[PDB]
């Protein structure tokens, strides 16, 4: 139990979690565009001009 | 995702559903007016009037 100084170390290992990418790099999932307003069906002309 | 205001600038957020590029744009609204407020979505066709003619509107639509 002297506890001498030992040598200068070669190099370093470090161990650190991987993030897992097979679901990421997959086609983009946007919100999907609200539709444009399309006039509605079974529009008539309700008005008649007097007599 | 909740974003914030620092965040927000290294962010390349989209509009619409047409402006989403692969590999460019991260992020995308939620729709496309969320750029306004709660008072100043309450002005019909407000993208058709001249700003300062927006900015009245929030303030005489509060008196």
């Amino acid at each position: 139990g002297g506890l001498t100084c030992a040598s200068a170390p070669q190099g370093t290992l470090r161990i650190l979690e991987g993030p897992q990418q097979s679901l990421s790099g997959s086609p983009l999932q946007p919100i999907p565009a609200s539709p444009p307003p399309q006039i509605p069906p079974g529009l008539r002309p309700r008005f008649c001009a007097f007599g | 995702e909740l974003i914030g205001t620092m965040e927000q600038i290294f962010m390349n957020v989209a509009i619409f559903e047409d402006e989403v590029f692969a590999g460019v744009t991260t992020h995308q609204e939620l729709f496309p007016h969320s750029l306004l407020s709660v008072i100043a979505n309450f002005i019909p066709f407000s993208d058709h009037n001249q700003s300062p003619r927006n900015m009245y509107q929030c303030q005489m639509g509060k008196q």
